[PDB]
């Protein structure tokens, strides 16, 4: 009588997993990437075709 | 003599030191040394010939 689990109701397409109970990849909004690249990686226009 | 002169930027920053570096493409009458310098106060060039 339990159903489906939250692994298939859950929104933001959520993946559900235990061992330990967690909720991975919820579908559900945006995320902000902060990126601090170092001086090296970057290559000056000059030094650029 | 020079002639058919033309400059690109590909890499600059703007700091204390030399952070800005510029490609000058030129047209020369004869091989000989010639002096560099900048005809503009707010820039200051590394090169003096």
């Amino acid at each position: 009588e339990r159903g489906a689990s939250l692994q298939h109701t859950a929104p933001f397409g959520c993946q559900i997993a235990t061992n330990p109970v967690r909720a991975v990849n919820c579908a559900v909004g945006n995320m902000p990437i902060s990126i601090d690249i170092p001086e090296a990686a970057f290559t000056r226009v000059v030094d650029a075709p | 003599s020079l002639t058919d002169m033309s400059c690109e930027v590909p890499a600059c920053t703007h700091s204390s030191d030399f952070g800005g570096v510029a490609i000058i493409k030129y047209a020369a009458s004869k091989k000989g040394k010639c002096a560099v310098h900048s005809m503009t106060n707010a820039v200051t060039i590394r090169e003096a010939e």
